[PDB]
C-alpha cells in the first residue's frame, strides 16, 4: 500500500506534492551528472 | 543461559534455534533454503574445480577433460557442477512464482 | 525583497488612516436579555472591544454527578471540542487555529462552561464553532479511552495543592446533597470510564432551561437572529439533589505534609440570590485577608501562621464563606485558637479604616473580574445562569452602602449557626473535637 | 581574522550544484599545473639523454 | 518547574553550583591547542576556502 | 515479541503418545482427491494455453515447411 | 512456532528429494539439460547451425 | 451537511483584512515635559480600572562588574519605607486604593506600577512617585534582604527556564554586557552596600529615560499636571552620557558556543537552540515576528496538538518527543535571540534537537503561502487580544517609547504585517539561519545532548 | 460514457455479490470473515483503525485468527454444525477503517500527513 | 503458461509463426505485469472490502 494505492485512494493531491521550487532544486542535479561524465571522460570539442 | 553469554551463540539462537515462525506454512515455503543449500553446493564444487581448471585457450577444453578423466571423483564434480546451476534456477524459479502467487513483495 | 523601512521611521504613502473613527456611544452599554421559542435564554452585552467572546452555561457540574457517573465533568473539561456530527476534530482543529481563536470547557461545582474567544470579525465563526461542539458533539470511544490518561494526570497534579483537597472535603462536610460532590476527585474514580458514561452524563445535564448563551461585544438582536437556529435544543431536566446547609467536623490525613492545614467555614444565608447577603460576605472575605501581597517581595510575619487564603462562595440558594489557614505541625491547636480568635475580634466590631479598606478590596476584585471581555461574558453568563439577571450595577451599590453596623451583625449572625471544620496533614498534635466547636457558641 | 567574502559566499559555495563544477574545473587545472611542473623539471634536468633528444639533434 | 524538585541540586557554593545560579559572560576556554578569534568576530569562515 | 490479547485452553499430547505414520495410508487417497478439487481449475487452464498454442505453433511450423516443399 | 525444532526436519525432507533429483540427473542423465555442441572445441571461423543458451 | 451548522467556517486558511477593527481603537497622546519625561495616556471609553507605571530605559546591561546585581536589589529594597511614608503607610495606604503595585526588572527594561482602579490615578501618581524619589534605603533592610537573597543562591531556588536562559545569555553574548545575569554574583551581593544603590539611581533613572504610561480610565491633562507635580524634579541627562553612547561604547558581540549544566540524578533534560537574530529597529523583525508564530508553541496537557497546523508541533506531539516546548524571538536595543525552547527527557533529546533544527532550515527551501496566512492572522489575533487588558496596553505603550522612539499605530503595524508574504520568509530565513553559527544551552540529563559540531553539521543541507 | 456507466453500475453489484459469495464460502469454511483478511502490517490505516476498537472484539478477532491458521496447519474444515453458524460478511472493521480513509483525506488536501506512521520492528 | 511458452519458444528456429506467437507471449507478459496486478487487483480490493 506505498504506490499505486496510494494515488487509488485520493492521498496524493496537489498539495503533498512537491514545489516548482523543491523539482527545481532536485532538477539542478541534472547539470552536475553530466559535469561529472564529461570531467571523467573528457571528449574535448566533441560536439559536432 | 549458555547463548546469553557470547554474541556469536546469542545471534545463532535468535536467528536459527528460537525464531518465531508461522505454523500453517506448507511445502511451497522450502524454496529458500533449498537455493541456499543449491549455492553452496555450487560454491563446493567449483572451488573444487578450479583445483584443476586452466583459464587459458588451448588449455582450457584439455585441462576439462584432464579433469573428467583422470582426477579422482573429478567426473562426479563437474557433472554435479553442471547439473547444480539447472537445479539452482529451477529452484530459484519456483522461489520467484511462489513470491508472485502469494503477493509476497508488498509492504513490509 | 521585503520592507526595508526601519520601525522608528513612519511607514511611507501605502500606510492609509482609510477607516474613519467611529462615534463612542453615549452612555455605557447595558446588559440585553431575551429567551428563544426553544427555552434557551440570550443574554449580551456590547463593549468597545474588539475580542468577542461567546460562552454557554450549561447546569450540571459535580452536582448533577452519580455514583456510576463520578468524575464526567473532570472528563468532559478535556472532551470537549472535538469530533462531531458535522466536523471532524482536524477540522474544528484547524477552523479555531485559522482565526487565531481559543477554546475553553470549564467544569463548576453547579454547572459547565464552554466558551470560544476571537477578535470582533469573526464572531459569527465563533459562534458556529461553539455550538455545534457543544449540540452535535460524537463523544467517540477511542477519543475519551485517550483522553483519561491525560485527565488522570490534571486531577493529580491539581490534587498536590492541599488547599484543593482541604476546599473538597470541606464542600462535602459543609453540605449534603448535590454541593457535596466531590469536583476533583482521586484520579482512580475514573479509571473504568467510557464514552458511555460522558453520553450519559451529558444526556442528564442537558435541556433547553438549564442552558444560557452569554456573549460579550455582540450585538444582542443580530446574537439572537443568528442563534436561534443554533441552539434549538430538546430533552427533559433531570432533576437536580438540591442541597442543605448541615455543617460537621471531619479529618484528612496525609502522610508526607510538610505543613498542616485548617479550615473553617460558615453558611453565607441566600446564596447568589440574594446581592446584600453576597456583599457582606464578600466583605467578611476581605475583612479575614490578612496578608494580602500588595507590594512586591514585602514580609508580613505572623506569630504562627504560614498562609491564610479564605474565600465566599456563592451558589444557588446557599453559600460557603469561611477561611482556610496553615501551620506547623507542631502548632495546629494555636491554628485553631487564632482563627477562632480572628472570627471573634470580627464579630466585636469593624473599626471604620478596616471597614473602608475591605469595601475597597471587594470593590476593586469585582472591578477587575469584569475587566476583559471572556471574564466579563463569563460573570454575565454565571449570574444569568444562577439567578436571572445580570447586578454589577447592584453588587457595586450593595458594596458601598454597607455600614459597620450591618457588617457587625452579619458576623453575629454566622457565629451562631454551626460552623465546618476541617484539618489536613500528618495529624499529631490536635485539639479535642468537641471543643473545637464550643468557642463560637 | 581573515574571513571568506560573503559576495563569494553567495555565488559558488551556497548551493552544492553549483559548488560541484566549480570543484571540477578547479581539479582540471590543478592537475594541468602539476603536470607542468613534474614535466619542465624532469626534461630539464635530464635533458640530452631521452630519446627525443637524439631525435631532434639528428635533425 | 522548579530546579531543586527537578534537577535536584546539592546545596552548598559549589563551583558547580555557583555557574549554575549566576553563569559568567567570561567564559575562558582552553588555549593550549587553538588560539581564538576575538568574540563576535562575523563573517563567512574561511574554512572553506581551504 | 508482541503482546496478543487472546482467551483460550490448549491441549497438546506427547509424541510418543501417538501414532507416526499410520494414517497416511487412510487419508492418501482424500487428499489426492482434495487437493486435485482445489487446484483443478488452475492446472487445467495452465494445460490447455500452454499445450494449445503449442500445438498450434508446430502445426503452422509443419503447414509452412510444406508450403516450401518441391 | 519455534523454527529450529518444527522446520529443521521440514527443510530436511524437501533436501533429501532435491539431493534424489539431483543424484538422478549426475548420475544417469548428465549431458540431458545441456547441448550436444558444446563438446566440439570452439571455432572462431565456423559457426554451429542452431545457437541457443541454457534452458 | 447541516445547513445552519455548516456555514461561515471552513478550514482553508485565507487572509483575513483587519482594517473595520482600526475604527474604535483608542488613540495615545504624548506629552514631553521639560525634564525630558514622556507622559503617555490611551483612554478607554468605558474603563472602571487603570494601569499606571514608569517604564525605565535601564537594566542589568547598563551596571558594571562591581555593583552587577544592583537593579534587581532595588525592588527588594524600594518597597521597604521611604522617607515620607513608613512600611505600614505605605501598606495602608496601597490597601485602600484596592490595588497592587508591581515590578519588573530586564535587561535593558525596568518598569514599576500601580493597577488601580479609576478614582484613584493621583494618589497611585503620588505613591510612585513617592518610592521613586524619596526611598529610605535603609541599612537594615538592605542586611534583612542580603541574607534571604544569599539563601536562595545557596539553595539553587531557581526555574529552570529562567537557568537555561541565563547560560544561554551568558554563553551567546560572551565579553558583552547583555551576558551577564539580572540577578548578579554571589560576592556582589554578599559586599552590597545603600551607596551603590544611590549612585545607580542617581546615574540611570533621568528624564529621558522615564515613561509614564496609563491605560484605561485616564484623562491626559489631569496626568500630565499631576506628573508635572511629582516627577518633575527628575535631574535631566547629560548628552556625553545617553542610551545611545552607552550602547555605542559597549556593544553587544554573539559568539556560536555550547553550553551544558550537568546533574548527577536529575529528571528533565530542558534545552535551547538560539541563531542571531534581529534588534528591536530592524525592519526584519516583523517577519521574524510571523515565523515565531509559525514555530508555534506545544505542551502535553493539550489533547489536539496532532491536529495542529504548525508542522514542528504536529512532529513534536505525534511522536511524543518533548514534555512542552515554545519558539522565543528575543530583541534588545542591537541585537536579538531567535530559537525554540523544550523540555524532554535523555532517550528523546538527540530527537527533539533534529526535529528542532530540521524545522529551522526548512523555513530557508519550502514555505508555503497557507501557512504565511494562518500565522499572519494568528499574529494579528494575539496583538487584538493585548489591546483587551490596560496592563498590556500600557506594557506596550512604555515598551514602544523607549526601544522604537515613538508608538506605532495600529494602522502602520497592520500594514507592515499584511506585508510580510513566502518569499519575505525565505529571504529572512536565509539571511538569519542558514549556514550560520548558534548558541547551544542544556540543563539536567544532559549526557545524550549532541555535541556543538552535531549543530553545526545540520544548519545547511548538502543534497540542495 | 456516463450513460454506459450508469448501465455498468448494476453489473458492478452483479460482480461484486458473486464475487462476495464465492469468496465468503471460501472464508466460512476458516470462519474467518472479510474484516480479518486486513493485515496491519500491510496497511497503516488498517493498524490504526485497529487500534480504535473496544478490547473484546480484538480478543475474538484474534481467536478467529488464531482458529484459521490451526485448521490450516491441520488441512481441516470447521465441523459441518459450527459450519453452518459462519456469517463472513459481518462487519466489525468497516466504519471504523472508512472514517480513518475519510481523515487521512481530509488531511491531505490541506497538505498535513498521516499522524501515525508504518510500523517498525526493530 | 505465458513464461514456460516464452521458455519453449526459445529453443526453435525463427519462423513467421514462432515470431508472431512471441511477440503476443511478450505482449501478454508485460500486460500482466503491469495492468493486471494493478488494476485487476484494485477491483478485487473494492469488491471484498468496499
Ligand atoms: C503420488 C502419491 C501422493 C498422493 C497423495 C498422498 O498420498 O498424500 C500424501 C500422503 C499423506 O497424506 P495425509 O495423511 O493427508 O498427509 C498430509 C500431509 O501433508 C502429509 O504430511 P507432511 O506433508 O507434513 O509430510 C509427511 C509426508 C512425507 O511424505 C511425502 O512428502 C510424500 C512422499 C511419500 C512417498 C510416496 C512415494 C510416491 C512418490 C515418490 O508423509 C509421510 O510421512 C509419508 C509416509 C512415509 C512412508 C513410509 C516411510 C518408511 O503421504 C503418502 O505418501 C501416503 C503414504 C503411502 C506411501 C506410498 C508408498
Ligand atoms: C505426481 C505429482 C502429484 C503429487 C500428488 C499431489 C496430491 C497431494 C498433494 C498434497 O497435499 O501433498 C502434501 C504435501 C504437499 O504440501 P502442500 O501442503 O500440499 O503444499 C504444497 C502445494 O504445492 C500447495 O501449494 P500452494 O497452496 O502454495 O499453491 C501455490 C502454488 C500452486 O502449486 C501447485 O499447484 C503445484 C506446483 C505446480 C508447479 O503456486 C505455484 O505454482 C508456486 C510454486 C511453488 C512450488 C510448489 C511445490 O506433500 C509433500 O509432503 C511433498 C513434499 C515435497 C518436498 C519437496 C519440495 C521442493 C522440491
Ligand atoms: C559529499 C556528498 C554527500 C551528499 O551529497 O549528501 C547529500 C545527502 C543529504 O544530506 P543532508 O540533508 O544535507 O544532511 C543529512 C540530514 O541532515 C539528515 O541527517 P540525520 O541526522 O538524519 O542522519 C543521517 C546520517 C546517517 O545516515 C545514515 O542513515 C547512515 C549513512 C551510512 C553511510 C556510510 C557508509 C560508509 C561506507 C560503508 C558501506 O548521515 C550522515 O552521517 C551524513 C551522510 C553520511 C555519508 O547526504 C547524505 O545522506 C549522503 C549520502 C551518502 C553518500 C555519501
Ligand atoms: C560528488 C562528490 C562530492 C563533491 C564534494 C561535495 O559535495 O562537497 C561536500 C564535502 O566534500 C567531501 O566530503 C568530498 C571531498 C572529496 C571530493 C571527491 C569528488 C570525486 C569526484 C569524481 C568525479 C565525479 C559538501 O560540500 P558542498 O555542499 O558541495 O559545499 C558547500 C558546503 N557548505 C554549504 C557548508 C559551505
Ligand atoms: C500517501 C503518500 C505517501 C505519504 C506517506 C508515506 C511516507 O511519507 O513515507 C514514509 C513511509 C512510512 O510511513 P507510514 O507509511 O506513514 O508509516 O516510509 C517509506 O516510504 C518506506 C518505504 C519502504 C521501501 C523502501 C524502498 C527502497 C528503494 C530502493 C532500494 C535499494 C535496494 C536495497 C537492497 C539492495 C541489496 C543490497
Ligand atoms: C518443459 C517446458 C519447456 C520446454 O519445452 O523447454 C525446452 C527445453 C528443452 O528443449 P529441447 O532441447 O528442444 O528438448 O526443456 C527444458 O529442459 C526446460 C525444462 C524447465 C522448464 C522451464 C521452467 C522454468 C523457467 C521459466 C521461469 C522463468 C521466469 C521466472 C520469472
Ligand atoms: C525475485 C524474488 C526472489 C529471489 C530471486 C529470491 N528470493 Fe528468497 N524470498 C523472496 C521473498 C519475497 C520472500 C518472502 C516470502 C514470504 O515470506 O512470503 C523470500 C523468502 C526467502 C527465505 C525464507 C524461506 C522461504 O523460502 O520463504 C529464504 C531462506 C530465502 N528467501 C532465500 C533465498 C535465496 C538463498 C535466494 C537465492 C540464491 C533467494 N531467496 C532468491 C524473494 C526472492
Ligand atoms: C549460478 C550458477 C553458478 C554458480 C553459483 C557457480 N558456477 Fe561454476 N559454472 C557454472 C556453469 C553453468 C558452468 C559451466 C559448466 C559446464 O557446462 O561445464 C560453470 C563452470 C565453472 C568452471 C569451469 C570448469 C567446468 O567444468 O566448466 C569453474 C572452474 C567454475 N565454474 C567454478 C566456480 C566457482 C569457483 C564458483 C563459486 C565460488 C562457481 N563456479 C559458482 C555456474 C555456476
Ligand atoms: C519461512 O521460514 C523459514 C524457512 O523456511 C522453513 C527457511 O528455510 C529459513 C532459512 C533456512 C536456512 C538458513 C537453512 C538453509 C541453509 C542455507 C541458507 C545455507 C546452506 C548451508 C549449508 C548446507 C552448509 C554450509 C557449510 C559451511 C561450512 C559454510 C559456512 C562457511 C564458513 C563457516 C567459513 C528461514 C530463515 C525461515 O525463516
Ligand atoms: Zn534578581
Amino acid at each position: 500500500p506505498i504506490g499505486v494505492w496510494s494515488v487509488f485512494q485520493g492521498y496524493v493531491t496537489p498539495a503533498r506534492l512537491p514545489s516548482i521550487q523543491t523539482l527545481t532544486r532536485v532538477g539542478a542535479w541534472g547539470g552536475v551528472v553530466v559535469v561529472g561524465g564529461l570531467y571523467m571522460v573528457q571528449p574535448w570539442d566533441w560536439l559536432a | 543461559r549458555m547463548h546469553n553469554k557470547i554474541q556469536l551463540l546469542s545471534v545463532l539462537n535468535t536467528h536459527l534455534v528460537a525464531y518465531p515462525t508461522p505454523m500453517n506454512l506448507n511445502y511451497s515455503w522450502n524454496g529458500g533454503s533449498l537455493a541456499g543449500m543449491m549455492l553452496a553446493s555450487q560454491m563446493l564444487t567449483g572451488i573444487l574445480l578450479a583445483m584443476h581448471y586452466v583459464g587459458h585457450v588451448d588449455y582450457a577444453f584439455a585441462s576439462v577433460q584432464h579433469l573428467m578423466t583422470d582426477v579422482p571423483s573429478g567426473m562426479i564434480l563437474r557433472y554435479a557442477h553442471a547439473n547444480g546451476a539447472s537445479l539452482f534456477f529451477i529452484v530459484v524459479y519456483l522461489h520467484v512464482l511462489r513470491g508472485m502467487y502469494y503477493g509476497s513483495g508488498a509492504q513490509p | 525583497g521585503g520592507g526595508r523601512v526601519e520601525v522608528p521611521l513612519s511607514e511611507k504613502l501605502p500606510a492609509v488612516t482609510e477607516p474613519p473613527r467611529t462615534s463612542t456611544p453615549a452612555t455605557k452599554p447595558i446588559v440585553q436579555t431575551s429567551s428563544l421559542r426553544s427555552g434557551v435564554k440570550v443574554a449580551s452585552i456590547n463593549t468597545v472591544s474588539p475580542i468577542s467572546s461567546l460562552v454557554l452555561f450549561v447546569e450540571g457540574g459535580a452536582a448533577a454527578e452519580t455514583p456510576a457517573t463520578a468524575g464526567a465533568s473532570k472528563v468532559l473539561e478535556v472532551a470537549a471540542f472535538k469530533a462531531t456530527a458535522n466536523r471532524s476534530t482536524f477540522r474544528l482543529t484547524r477552523e479555531l487555529e485559522k482565526i487565531g481563536a481559543t477554546s475553553f470547557a470549564r467544569a463548576g461545582r453547579d454547572h459547565v462552561a464552554f466558551g470560544v474567544d476571537a477578535t470582533r470579525l469573526n464572531q459569527l465563526e465563533a459562534l458556529e464553532i461553539l455550538a455545534d461542539a457543544v449540540v452535535n458533539a460524537r463523544y467517540t470511544y477511542w477519543e475519551v479511552r485517550d483522553s483519561l490518561d491525560a485527565v488522570k494526570e490534571q486531577l493529580a497534579a491539581q490534587l498536590r495543592n492541599p488547599l484543593t483537597a482541604v476546599n473538597e472535603v470541606l464542600h462535602r462536610t459543609a453540605f449534603e446533597g448535590g454541593l457535596g460532590h466531590s469536583l476533583v476527585v482521586d484520579p482512580s474514580v475514573v479509571d473504568g470510564f467510557t464514552n458511555e458514561t460522558l453520553k450519559e452524563y451529558v444526556h442528564s445535564i442537558m435541556a433547553p432551561s438549564r442552558v444560557v448563551l452569554a456573549a460579550s461585544g455582540v450585538d444582542h438582536a443580530e446574537l439572537t437572529a443568528l442563534a436561534t437556529p443554533l441552539l434549538n435544543l430538546h430533552g427533559n431536566a433531570h432533576p437536580a439533589p438540591q442541597s442543605r446547609y448541615v455543617g460537621g467536623a471531619m479529618n484528612i490525613i496525609a502522610p508526607t505534609s510538610s505543613l498542616t492545614y485548617v479550615g473553617l467555614a460558615f453558611e453565607a444565608k441566600g446564596g447568589a440570590g440574594d446581592i446584600k447577603s453576597s456583599a457582606a460576605a464578600s466583605v467578611v472575605k476581605a475583612l479575614l485577608d490578612e496578608a494580602r501581597p500588595t507590594m512586591p517581595y514585602q514580609r508580613k510575619e505572623h506569630e504562627v501562621f504560614t498562609s491564610v487564603n479564605p474565600f465566599a462562595f456563592a451558589y444557588k440558594g446557599t453559600g460557603l464563606v469561611g477561611v482556610v489557614a496553615s501551620g506547623a505541625p507542631g502548632k495546629a491547636g494555636k491554628v485553631v485558637d487564632a482563627l477562632t480568635a480572628k472570627v471573634q475580634s470580627l464579630a466585636k466590631g469593624v473599626t471604620d479604616v478596616q471597614l473602608a479598606t475591605a469595601k475597597n478590596m471587594a470593590l476593586g476584585e469585582l472591578r477587575a473580574s469584569v475587566a476583559t471581555a471572556p471574564g466579563l461574558a463569563a460573570a454575565v453568563g454565571s449570574s444569568v445562569l444562577a439567578t436571572g439577571k445580570f447586578s454589577a450595577n447592584e453588587v457595586a451599590a450593595a458594596l458601598s452602602g454597607l455600614t459597620a453596623a450591618d457588617v457587625t451583625s452579619y458576623v453575629n449572625a454566622m457565629i451562631k449557626t454551626a460552623p465546618t471544620f476541617v484539618t489536613y496533614g500528618n495529624l499529631s498534635s490536635l485539639p479535642r473535637v468537641d471543643s473545637i466547636a464550643k468557642r463560637f457558641a | 581574522v581573515m574571513r571568506l567574502s560573503e559576495a563569494l559566499y553567495q555565488t559558488f559555495f551556497k548551493r552544492s550544484t553549483v559548488y560541484i563544477p566549480m570543484l571540477l574545473v578547479g581539479a582540471y587545472f590543478s592537475n594541468e599545473a602539476i603536470d607542468y611542473a613534474v614535466d619542465k623539471m624532469w626534461t630539464t634536468r635530464n635533458k640530452g639523454k631521452l630519446f627525443s633528444d637524439i631525435i631532434a639533434e639528428r635533425t | 518547574s522548579d530546579a531543586v524538585e527537578v534537577f535536584k541540586p546539592e546545596t552548598g557554593l559549589t563551583p558547580t553550583n555557583r555557574l549554575s545560579m549566576a553563569p559568567t559572560p567570561y567564559i575562558k576556554y582552553d588555549e593550549h591547542n587553538h588560539k581564538r578569534f576575538p568574540p563576535g568576530t562575523e563573517g563567512r569562515p574561511f574554512a572553506y576556502f581551504v | 515479541r508482541q503482546n496478543i490479547p487472546l482467551r483460550e485452553i490448549l491441549y497438546q499430547l506427547s509424541p510418543y503418545q501417538q501414532d507416526v505414520i499410520r494414517q497416511t495410508f487412510t487419508n492418501a487417497p482424500k487428499t489426492f482427491l482434495r487437493f486435485f478439487k482445489e487446484k483443478g481449475v488452475g492446472l487445467a487452464t495452465f494445460g490447455v494455453l500452454f499445450f494449445g498454442i503449442k500445438g498450434y505453433t508446430e502445426h503452422e511450423m509443419h503447414q509452412e515447411r510444406l508450403a516450401e516443399r518441391y | 512456532i519455534s523454527f529450529g525444532s518444527y522446520f529443521g526436519a521440514k527443510d530436511l525432507v524437501g533436501a533429501l528429494f532435491l539431493a534424489l533429483v539431483f543424484s538422478i540427473l549426475v548420475f544417469f542423465y548428465p549431458d540431458l539439460l545441456g547441448h550436444p555442441d558444446n563438446l566440439i572445441p570452439a571455432n572462431p571461423y565456423s559457426t554451429p547451425q542452431h545457437i541457443v543458451p541454457e534452458w | 451537511d447541516a445547513n445552519p451548522f455548516l456555514r461561515f467556517s471552513n478550514p482553508r486558511p485565507s487572509p483575513i483584512d483587519h482594517t473595520p477593527l482600526l475604527s474604535t481603537l483608542p488613540e495615545t497622546r504624548i506629552t514631553t515635559l521639560p525634564n525630558g519625561l514622556r507622559v503617555a495616556t490611551e483612554a478607554i471609553p468605558f474603563a472602571e480600572t487603570t494601569t499606571l507605571g514608569i517604564w525605565i530605559n535601564s537594566g542589568s546591561r547598563f551596571e558594571t562588574d562591581a555593583n552587577n546585581g544592583v537593579a534587581h536589589f532595588l525592588e527588594h529594597i524600594l518597597f521597604k519605607g521611604t522617607k515620607n511614608r513608613s512600611v505600614k503607610e505605605l501598606e495602608v495606604e496601597v490597601e485602600n486604593m484596592g490595588g497592587q503595585l508591581n515590578a519588573y526588572t530586564g535587561r535593558e527594561q525596568t518598569c514599576y506600577y500601580a493597577k488601580v482602579m479609576g478614582k484613584d490615578v493621583g494618589k497611585a501618581v503620588n505613591i510612585l512617585s513617592d518610592i521613586l524619589l524619596n526611598s529610605n534605603l535603609d541599612a537594615r533592610a538592605i542586611d534583612k534582604e542580603r541574607d534571604v537573597i544569599l539563601r536562595e543562591m545557596e539553595e539553587v531556588n531557581k526555574q529552570t527556564s529562567e537557568l537555561v536562559f541565563d547560560h544561554l545569555h551568558a554563553t551567546a553574548f560572551q565579553y558583552s554586557p547583555l551576558g551577564r545575569t539580572i540577578l548578579g554574583p554571589v560576592e556582589n551581593i554578599k559586599s552590597i552596600n545603600r551607596d551603590q544603590l544611590v549612585e545607580y539611581m542617581k546615574t540611570h533613572y533621568r528624564g529621558p529615560r522615564m515613561v509614564l504610561a496609563a491605560a484605561g480610565a485616564v484623562n491626559h491633562d489631569e496626568l500630565v499636571k499631576l506628573a508635572s507635580d511629582a516627577f518633575g524634579s527628575v535631574p535631566d541627562e547629560d548628552a556625553a552620557t545617553s542610551v545611545r553612547s552607552l550602547l555605542v561604547k559597549e556593544p553587544s558581540r554573539f559568539t556560536g558556543s555550547y553550553v551544558h549544566d550537568r546533574f548527577p540524578d536529575a529528571s528533565e533534560c530542558c534545552m535551547a537552540v538560539a541563531f542571531k537574530g534581529a534588534s528591536w529597529t530592524d525592519p526584519d523583525s516583523i517577519p521574524l515576528m510571523v515565523m515565531q508564530t509559525m514555530l508555534g508553541g506545544w505542551d502535553k496537557n493539550s489533547t489536539v496538538g496532532k491536529h495542529s497546523s504548525s508542522a514542528l508541533v504536529q512532529t513534536v506531539a505525534t511522536e511524543g518527543l518533548a514534555d512542552a516546548f515554545m519558539a522565543f524571538n528575543t530583541n534588545y536595543h542591537d541585537t536579538g535571540l531567535f530559537g525554540v525552547y523544550g523540555v524532554t527527557d535523555r532517550d528523546r533529546s538527540e530527537d527533539f534537537a533534529y526535529a528542532i533544527m530540521s524545522n529551522l532550515t526548512r523555513m530557508c527551501f519550502e514555505v508555503r503561502d497557507a501557512d504565511v496566512a494562518r500565522a499572519k492572522n494568528q499574529l494579528k489575533a494575539s496583538l487584538m487580544f493585548f489591546q483587551d487588558s490596560t496592563h498590556h496596553v500600557a506594557e506596550s505603550i512604555g515598551r514602544e517609547l523607549l526601544v522604537y522612539g515613538r508608538r506605532i499605530p495600529k494602522a502602520e503595524m497592520f500594514a507592515r504585517i499584511d506585508a510580510v508574504d513566502a518569499n519575505a520568509i525565505r529571504a529572512v530565513a536565509d539571511r538569519f539561519i542558514y549556514d550560520q553559527d548558534m548558541a547551544v544551552a542544556s540543563a539536567g540529563d544532559v549526557q545524550f545532548v549532541p555535541d556543538y559540531n552535531w549543530f553545526r553539521r545540520r544548519s545547511y543541507w548538502l543534497r540542495y | 460514457t456516463s450513460l454506459l456507466k450508469q448501465v455498468a453500475l448494476p453489473v458492478f453489484n452483479s460482480l461484486a455479490t458473486t464475487y462476495r459469495s464465492v469468496v465468503g464460502a471460501k472464508l466460512a469454511k476458516y470462519g474467518l470473515r472479510f474484516d480479518d483478511l486486513q493485515d496491519p502490517l500491510k496497511d497503516e490505516d488498517v493498524a490504526e483503525a485497529l487500534r480504535r476498537l473496544p478490547p473484546d472484539v480484538v480478543v475474538a478477532r484474534n481467536c478467529r485468527l488464531r482458529r484459521a491458521l490451526d485448521l490450516s496447519c491441520k488441512h481441516e474444515a470447521l465441523p459441518k454444525d459450527l459450519l453452518e453458524k459462519q456469517t463472513p460478511e459481518l462487519s466489525y472493521l468497516q466504519d471504523v477503517l472508512n472514517e480513518v480513509r475519510a481523515e487521512r483525506r481530509e488531511r491531505a488536501q490541506l497538505g498535513a500527513p498521516a499522524p501515525y506512521t508504518r510500523i517498525y520492528y526493530d | 503458461a505465458d513464461v514456460l511458452l516464452l521458455t519453449w519458444l526459445g529453443g526453435n528456429e525463427i519462423t513467421p509463426i514462432t515470431s508472431f506467437v512471441g511477440q503476443c507471449c511478450t505482449a501478454y507478459l508485460f500486460f500482466y505485469l503491469l495492468v493486471c496486478q494493478p488494476l485487476v487487483g484494485y477491483l478485487e480490493t473494492q469488491f471484498a472490502h468496499g
